[PDB]
Formats: structure tokens, C-alpha cells, sequence
């Protein structure tokens, strides 16, 4: 039919040309859609005080902790730090050390939108048989605390008692709560162009897009470490969201 | 198809028009100051409510398909690129923390019946075309001898934006993707006008503020990109005309500012 | 005293998608308000509702988005695609990328079409739309018969072409693996009727961009898992 | 609202239960207008 | 007959922050009173609205709290120092010591002054306020640009100079580490306007005493750890 | 606070034959009419009060 | 009807419990009429 | 008040649930007065 769709705004079935106008029969609404566990990532599990990882640029000789804790975001991150670009280790052994790295691609495979705004689930499902562990949390902008005390001479780390949420599960069992939106800025960027500081900033990095973090711990005492690792699995939901401009969508290879 | 708009000392003419595409709401001049703090803001007057005009590179054959030119808002104003000089407007930026504004522009072209060709304009938010890989806003100087940005599979992967190099400690891993791919297929979803060769010469838009807060730093902000590409490449018999050329013309609208300082300067 | 109670057999169970919420940890927190920030979205059929570009082969990357008519034709259309929102032709558009996410549609497709090229030339175009048969027709003897409209170069150089959806179930599968009567949907064509009239001093070969969408009556029902190929 | 099916009892607050912003103090419209 | 019931997946958890009471052991008890005490606190703002004093590196401990006014001045502020609430010159302020046990804050600080010196002496000060900048203003000439006051030595000789609150988010860091701009506020300094006329007899350099506090509109919003380094 | 409760002798138990429903997966769903199809059955005795044949050995 | 003997409370919506077909807007008869 | 939740049902009785002292028979004040 006649329409001028160079203007951009054109103009809306077969009642129009030869008609049908089958009755509806929501199932895309964005508050429903997004309301659904998916993995987020796999960390270790400590079992004495660690070392939180320096900022960036690292130098060589640097004694840390690494490959534990994790960010609470569906943007790219690098060694539990906000990223931009994401990368992967295909490659066979090399040397150094290798980067954690996570992303969420079921958001991202139908993020069409900048702007995004939820309440965060969280919940834990251990790997090992019969593991023993606790999840401990802290807000955007907080600090790990490090160090530990001694009693009867047994050097209990500090992070056994603080006033952010301590969750204890019994023997193979699992977690899971509710946290509260809880960062500075009013909605979470999922593109940004902007800089965060005034000199010697990185176009595009945001600073304080996320929820919080998150590691495990063993209830014991600095003194009974072991040797094997353990593992822990992470999952999230998102509750009440809300989108806010349209965009576009990740490109598929015509390969 | 006959429409003037008046701002100001300036006015603008059009002898060719649809319309102005009005974006997300109707009304985008409506507007409240921030939220984010107490200091009397600075409002609109007669000085700044005017347009303003800069130019762009010309289009000529060789370019292919998909090539694409972008010019940063407000940061055009402070690099001054393609001649464009805010004058009262820039010196009131530079003396000041924070800004909220909208924008309105206006692009123009000179085709002629005798040329076949397509072009598509659009105001594509929170993006970062500018900024070489590097990690370095590209000069006025780099932007001449490359009149068009080359469209590759780097940018539509969104593989060579700005990065952290991670140190000697990591090993450097494979980057592969990021959150500001381009996809050329699906431009057209953010507000935008054909500029046809046959139909119409000017093309407008009128945007409303948008941002993650009630304001943004007035040195840094790069809400609205202006993004211009090339469907169907220019097309002529020769000995008829040559390389015809852009322009195009912005103006802010009910801006407001606060934290005023002295000039800003680096270190 | 106690209340007798006996739990069930799924007990302890944990469940990805149950409807229930979980208890609180850190409530009692307020949040800035963002009734500052306008364009706020409800369901994503109005970003579905959006036209889009397509992609095509092109002759022997080459995927450009348009399709350039020839001088002489032989008996044949100048581009025919399938009805399967799993062909490639589909992927990048937010229709078709949208869809591949869910498992059953229902609606009617829409296709829009724009000239580009010189202002004094004129020509003719059929388009046609024929249901799943034994062979796909190639004839524009052929191709009359089926539901067909005509399309004139005028002042107006745009053209919407309605699909009608007609199938045996009231829903129908996106992606195709058998090409059962419950995906495929026939085919659709373009023919030139006239014989295009360049004007003198302009030079040859116009193009006709394709835009496609989804109709006023779209509609998808089951969500699905994602294809995590674009991160490689 | 939401994939929630209880509809008779909420036991902790609404306050405890959802963040809450504080006070200053089918139909589907179209994304674009063309005057 | 028994209820039926399903155990959800976080059964036997422990919260150590979840909002729910407990079984009573041993009930029944009763407390003498204590309607005889006066001064019963509610919120801790009461505490965090009274004035205390800061510190000051002082010449090459020597952390005294005031500021000595020399003889020769060279165009630079006698004292500046951050608006970061993590700086060490707000350690031993009840603000600071309240606020870095929070995460967020929201509001004006308040800064007072009072002068210490011979009664029949003259002068004239002044005040400034800078907001983030590529480099920290020095000389009086760019203070003067920027918002200030001017403070002149008389029968009173106390000063109150209210920082304003201006930020991008509405609310802000506590604790400063990368010095983003959601962190870090600009700078304070305070400058001679003229030069102190010290009355015959009476010997020489007066002090200035610094007292800071919280303003009236003040918030604190999430709790934190916090450090037990004063033990050791 | 916490309602005291007491588990039964025969908790944890599976019956194939329990009147009772189970927790839903993933409801919300909406299914085409069928109010086209004519001749709905609803006890089997419709069916049984049908006459029909019998057997018989014949001579061998 | 059918094999539930629940008569007194349902915790879920009968949305979210069963399926609902989406509108388009004893005595036992006999499968067979002679006329 | 506090960091208490439920506001549906108290089980146990009060004096069973916290001490009681037994009889003898926003706005912030400031906690100086200068007369």
C-alpha cells in the first residue's frame, strides 16, 4: 500500500490490503521474561585469610590470592575487576598466571536495551561431595578485611564476624536470599561511553555497575588446612526489572 | 514542504521537509533542574538559545558500503572539530562542573535528480566511535587524511575498544567480543531519517536528556553520538557533477548547569 | 502445641524456574527515583515492531543489503527467499533474532520495499506469494495465478507487502529442522513485469532496498536457551 | 505481576521485602513522533 | 489429619543478619526501672551534629589541632586540604569516625572556625570552595572566581563556612580509593586577604582553631565491618 | 516468629496413587480451543453399553 | 472432580496451576441418532 | 521497630517474649539547654 517509509515514522494486517486480525492468544513482558536462575560462575573456596588482588597494572613478583571472589554484574569482567573487553584462553599451556573471566550470555543475547534496573537473587550449589562452606558478602564500594586473631591458639580469620549477611549451610546442603539494589548510580549502564575520573581514565569503564560480591569459606580454623580444592557454583535472578531506551543486538557471523 | 525555525538572532530555512521526528516523548523541551544538589543552577538565555554550524568530509565514489563518520556531542564543541565553534556556549562549558541539556540538529545535502544514492543519519546513544584503539581521541589532524571510517569485521565484533592492560603477572589472554559491538543491519532502530536522493535534501531530529544520573560531569559526558553511513554508493554519469557536499547544525536546548569554578585545566 | 505436618516428596528441592520469592537478608534500603529517565520499555513486540535491513549472497564477505536489477532476464525472479524464520536471510533482524529465542509464533510477517535511483525513470514489478506445493514456482505464468499485487514507480518510491498467515495449527515451530508442513510456509518472489526506462544521462542499474518487520498481530509463546556462538 | 503465583500471604513487610524509593517532596504507545 | 508441606531449598540456614526472633528459654522476668535516667539517645546524628576539632602535620608527634598565622606569606593558601571523608585530618572527628563504619553518605558537611590572639589586633581573611578541576587552584586570584566569603576579625570572633553538596549521583562514597568523581569533592583552602596589624606589646602569631561537624540535613544509609587496628 | 511443628512417621514418602497436586514448572501457558471437535466421551460405560460379537470353536 | 481430595485451600493461581485455553471472540446422551 | 519483619503473628505471649519492667505505683531534642 501507499506509505513514504524514508520518513522513518510509517504508518500499521491483511484487513489492509486483501482480512485476518487473529484475537490475541504476553509471554514477552520484560518483568516476566527475566525471572529465571542461570549460571553466573565457578569459584574456589578458601580456607584461611587472603590477600585481596591489586589494581591494575600488576607487576611481576606481586604475592596475592587469586581465583576467588566474583563480581555481581552481567558486563564482562577480568580477575574479579570490571572489564570491557572479553577474552578467553583458548590457547594451549603458555606461562604466568591465567584470568578468571565471566559473562552472562543469556542477558546479553537479548539485551537490546542501554539502560537496566532489578533486584538480585542469589543462591549457591556446591560441587564436591558432602562440602561443608559459607558464602560471605559485602556492598559496592566496601573493602575486604583482612588479617586474623587468635584464640586458644588457633588463628580464626576476621571475616568469621562482621555486620554484612554471614550465611551457614549445613553438610551438603545449599543457600539462597534476596539483596537489595544497592549502588550509587541511579541505573545500571549496559553500554556506557562516559569516564569516570578526570585524567588518566578508560573511555567506557564504568565504575560502580554492579551489586556487590561474593566469596566461600570453611568453618575451621587456620590451623587444619588441606591440599585438595573445592568448588562452589553460582546462580542469580533478577526480580521487578525494568528497561528504559532500545539498541541493538550481538551480530551472528553469516559463516 | 516550506518551513522556517526561529531561535535566537538565527534562523534556518528549509525548502524541502517531512517533519520533526520527536523521539522517545512528545514535548522533549520539558524539563525540571537536577536532583543531585543544592547550588543555584545557571538557565537558558538569548546568548546560548541559538543554532550553530559546522562541515563534514566529502562523499565521493570510492567510498564502499556501510562506511560511517560520527561526531561526539558535546565534545565537538570543546575539540572543535570540522570548524565548529560554540563561542558562548563553550566558554559557559568551561566554566562549570555539571550539565544537563537536550539537543536538536539538523544535516543537509546537495543531490541533484542526476545522482543515485542513499544515506541514513542517526543519533545512537552511549557510544565510543572517536577514541582510537589506542585508547586516544582521534585528532583533527588523523581525521583528514581518513575521510570515512572503513566498516570491519574488528568493529562489528566490538573487538578494539579502549582496555586495561592487565600487567607481566596475567598472561594476555584472547579478546573476542564486547559490549559496544556495532551492527550495521539494525542502525535504523534508534530515531533516524533516509536522506534519499529523490525525496528530500534536509533531515531532522529533536532528543530529549538521557543518562545512568540526574547529571553527568560536563568534561566527560558522551550521551548522544551523531552517526552518518552510507547505504547505496554514489552513482553518476560522468562529466555531469562531482563530490557533492555536508553540513548539518545543532542547538541545545533548556540546558542547565552548576559548580561553577575557574577555566579547567590538566596536568 | 505442635501442629502435625508431613513433608512431600520433593523436599529440599531447588528449582530455576518456580514461582516464589526467597527471604530478605538486607532489606529496609531505599534507592534514588528515575522518573527523570523517559522511553521506559513494557514488552519487547515494540522494539519487534521495528523495521530492519535483510542481507543476501550477492554474486562471488558479500552480504550487502540490497539487490541490484540487471539489464536482460531470463524467465526468472530477480530474488526468491523461503518463509522459515531460521533462514539465513532472517538472522539480523530483530524479528527473526527475537523469535529464534522462543519456540512457537503467530501473526502476519511484514515486508516494506524502497526504490533508489534516478528520479525520471519508470518500470513495473510483481510480487507473489505462493503456499508450500511440490516444486517452487518460477514462471510469472505461474506466479500470476497465487495472491500477487503490482508495484508502479511513481512520486511514492515505498511498498508494504503483507504475508497472510495461513497454516493447519493455530501455532507454528520458528526454527526448521524437517521442513514439515508445522515450519515451512511457502516461498515468496519478485518478478519484473515491464522492462526498466533509464533516463538518458542517467547512468544504468537502479536498487530496491528490502525492509521487514513483524505485522500488528505478532505474538510468541515459549521461551527457550540461547545460542552462546556470538562470543566465538 | 511477574512469574509470582502466591496471591494470599506475604509474611515479611513489603519494606523488608522490596527496595522503595523516596519521595522528592495490547495499549502500547509508539517510541517515535513525527509532527 | 496432617498438613501437608514441601521444605523449600534453604532449610537448616543460618542468617547472621535475618530479620526474625527466636524460641524463649527462660520468660517470665522482670527488670527494674529506669525512668530515672535523663538523656536517653535515639540516633546517632545527635552525636554526629556536634562539633569537634582536626589535625594538622604541623612543622618538622606533632599533630596539633590549630594553625599559626606566619609573618611573610608567598601567594598560596596558608591550609588546604581534601573533601574525601577518609582523609587522616577527619580520623578523630566523630563524623569521620561514624562515617567510615558507613557506606553512602548525603549531605553538607559544616566547617566553623574561631580566632585566638590578642584582643585590639585587625584583619582580614578568605574562604574558598573549589569543585574537582584538572589541578588544585593556588593563587588568590583563581580562588576569588570560585564560591567564597570573606571573614573580618571583630567582636565575634567565630565563623561558620558551609560546604555545598553538588555531585552526578545522589548519593556518594564514603571511602575514597581510585578518587573517582564519586568520591572525591574538590578542595578547601583558606587565604590572607591582608596582613594581621598586631597591636603594640603584644608579642606576635595568633592561632586559629578548626571546629567541623555534621549539617542539618546529614544521612548515613548502609552499614559495614569495621576495623579493629585501635587494639593494636 | 517460628510456628512449632512435628513431622509425622511417614514423611519423605512417594504414593503413586496420592490425591494430591504437585509445585508448577513452568505455568502461564494458554493452549487453541477445542470446542470444534465433536462427540466428547466421558465415562467408559458410554462405550461398554455397545454390542458387539463372540467367538466360538468351530469343528476342527 | 477427578482424583483430588484437596477441598480447602489452593496455594498457587489456577493460572499458574493449570492450562487455560484462550477465548476467540447418570444422564449420558447417545453417540448415535437415527432419524 | 528494629530489625523485625513479621507483622502477621506473634506466637508467644509477650511476657514470654521479652522482659517487662514493673510499675512503682525527625524531631531530635538537643541534649543542651542555654538558659
Amino acid at each position: 500500500s501507499t506509505d513514504n517509509a524514508e520518513t522513518g515514522v510509517i504508518e500499521a494486517n491483511t484487513d489492509t490490503d486483501f482480512g485476518e486480525l487473529a484475537a490475541p492468544g504476553n509471554h514477552t513482558n520484560v518483568k516476566f521474561l527475566f525471572d529465571r536462575s542461570r549460571l553466573l560462575n565457578v569459584i574456589k573456596v578458601l580456607e584461611k585469610d587472603a590477600v585481596f588482588p591489586r589494581p591494575f597494572p600488576t607487576q611481576e613478583g606481586a604475592q596475592q590470592d587469586d581465583g576467588y571472589f566474583c563480581l555481581l554484574t552481567p558486563r564482562p569482567t577480568v580477575a574479579s575487576r570490571p572489564a570491557t573487553r572479553f577474552g578467553l584462553y583458548a590457547n594451549p599451556s603458555g606461562s604466568g598466571v591465567l584470568a578468571n573471566t565471566s559473562l552472562d550470555f543469556n542477558f546479553y543475547s537479548l539485551a537490546c536495551f542501554t539502560y537496566f534496573r532489578s533486584d538480585l537473587e542469589v543462591t549457591v550449589v556446591s560441587l564436591e561431595p558432602d562440602l561443608e562452606f559459607a558464602v560471605g558478602w559485602f556492598p559496592s564500594g566496601s573493602e575486604y578485611q583482612a588479617s586474623s586473631f587468635v584464640y586458644d591458639q588457633l588463628h580464626v580469620p576476621f571475616h568469621f564476624t562482621g555486620r554484612t549477611p554471614r550465611a551457614f549451610a549445613s553438610k551438603g546442603g545449599k543457600v539462597s536470599f534476596v539483596l537489595p539494589w544497592n549502588s550509587v548510580s541511579s541505573v545500571l549502564p549496559v553500554r556506557w561511553g562516559g569516564a569516570s575520573k578526570l585524567s588518566s581514565a578508560t573511555r567506557g569503564l564504568p565504575a560502580h555497575a554492579d551489586w556487590g560480591t561474593i566469596y566461600a569459606f570453611v568453618p575451621r580454623p587456620n590451623e587444619k588446612k588441606s591440599t585438595a580444592v573445592k568448588h562452589v557454583a553460582v546462580y542469580i535472578r533478577y526480580k521487578n526489572a525494568r528497561a528504559w531506551c532500545p539498541s541493538m543486538l550481538p551480530f551472528r557471523s553469516y559463516k | 514542504r516550506v518551513t522556517t525555525q526561529t531561535a535566537g538572532n538565527t534562523a534556518i530555512n528549509t525548502q524541502s521537509s517531512l517533519g520533526v521526528l520527536c523521539a522517545y516523548v512528545e514535548d522533549p523541551t520539558k524539563s525540571d533542574p537536577p536532583s543531585s544538589s543544592t547550588d543555584q543552577p545557571t538557565t537558558t538565555f538569548t546568548a546560548i538559545d541559538r543554532w550553530y554550524t559546522g562541515r563534514l568530509n566529502s562523499w565521493t565514489k570510492a567510498v564502499k558500503t556501510f562506511s560511517f563518520q560520527a561526531v561526539p556531542l558535546p565534545g565537538a564543541f570543546l575539540s572543535r572539530q570540522g570548524g565548529l565553534n560554540g563561542g558562548a556556549f563553550t566558554a559557559t562549558l568551561h566554566r562549570h562542573f555539571l550539565m544537563k541539556c537536550g539537543w536538536q540538529v539538523q544535516v543537509q545535502c546537495n543531490l541533484t535528480q542526476f545522482h543515485q544514492g542513499a544515506l541514513l543519519v542517526a543519533m545512537v546513544p552511549e557510544t565510543t566511535l572517536d577514541v582510537k584503539p589506542d585508547g586516544k581521541a582521534k585528532s583533527l589532524q588523523e581525521l583528514n587524511e581518513e575521510q570515512w571510517v572503513e566498516m570491519s569485521d574488528d568493529y562489528r565484533t566490538g573487538k578494539n575498544m579502549p582496555f586495561q592492560s592487565l600487567g607481566t603477572y596475567y598472561r594476555p589472554p584472547n579478546w573476542t567480543w564486547g559490549p559496544n559491538f556495532i551492527n550495521p543491519y539494525q542502525v535504523t532502530v534508534f530515531p533516524h531519517q533516509i536522506l534519499n536522493a529523490r525525496t528530500s535534501t534536509s533531515v531532522d531530529i529533536n532528543v530529549p536528556y538521557i543518562g545512568e544520573t540526574p547529571t553527568q560531569s560536563s568534561e566527560t559526558q558522551n550521551s548522544w553520538t551523531l552517526l552518518v553511513m552510507v547505504l547505496v554508493p554514489l552513482d553518476y554519469k560522468e562529466g555531469a557533477t562531482t563530490d557533492p557536499e555536508i553540513t548539518f547544525s545543532v542547538r541545545p536546548t533548556s540546558p542547565y548547569f552548576n559548580g561553577l569554578r575557574n577555566r579547567y585545566t590538566a596536568g | 502445641g505442635p501442629i502435625p505436618t508431613a513433608p512431600r516428596e520433593n523436599s529440599l528441592m531447588f528449582l530455576s524456574t518456580l514461582p516464589d520469592d526467597t527471604v530478605p537478608a538486607y532489606g529496609n534500603v531505599r534507592t534514588p527515583p528515575v522518573n527523570y529517565l523517559p522511553g521506559e520499555i513494557t514488552d519487547l513486540l515494540q522494539l519487534a515492531r521495528i523495521p530492519t535491513l535483510m542481507a543476501f549472497e550477492r554474486v562471488p564477505d558479500t552480504y550487502v543489503p540490497y539487490v541490484a536489477v540487471p539489464t536482460q532476464f531470463d524467465d526468472r525472479p530477480l530474488i526468491s527467499f523461503p518463509i522459515t524464520l531460521s533462514d539465513p536471510v532472517y538472522q539480523n533482524t530483530l524479528v527473526g533474532a527475537i523469535s529464534s529465542n522462543f519456540a512457537n509464533y503467530r501473526g502476519c510477517i511484514q515486508i516494506t520495499l524502497t526504490f533508489c535511483g534516478p528520479m525520471m525513470a519508470r518500470g513495473k514489478f510483481l510480487l507473489s506469494y505462493s503456499p508450500p506445493n511440490g516444486t517452487q514456482p518460477q514462471t510469472l505464468s505461474e506466479a500470476m495465478q497465487c495472491t500477487y499485487s503490482i508495484w508502479d514507480i511513481g512520486l511514492n518510491s515505498s511498498w508494504t507487502f503483507v504475508v497472510p498467515y495461513i497454516s493447519p495449527s493455530d501455532y507454528r515451530e520458528t526454527r526448521a529442522i524437517t521442513n514439515s508442513v508445522y515450519s515451512a510456509d511457502g516461498w515468496f518472489s519478485l518478478h519484473k513485469l515491464t522492462k526498466i526506462t533509464l533516463p538518458p544521462d542517467c547512468p544504468q542499474s537502479p536498487c530496491i532496498l528490502f525492509f521487514a518487520s513483524a505485522g500488528e498481530d505478532y505474538t510468541l509463546r515459549l521461551p527457550v536457551d540461547c545460542n552462546p556462538s556470538y562470543v566465538f | 505481576r511477574g512469574n509470582n503465583g502466591n496471591m494470599t500471604f506475604n509474611y515479611y513487610a513489603n519494606t523488608y521485602q522490596n527496595s522503595v524509593d523516596f519521595s522528592t517532596s495490547g495499549i502500547l504507545n509508539p517510541l517515535g513522533y513525527l509532527k
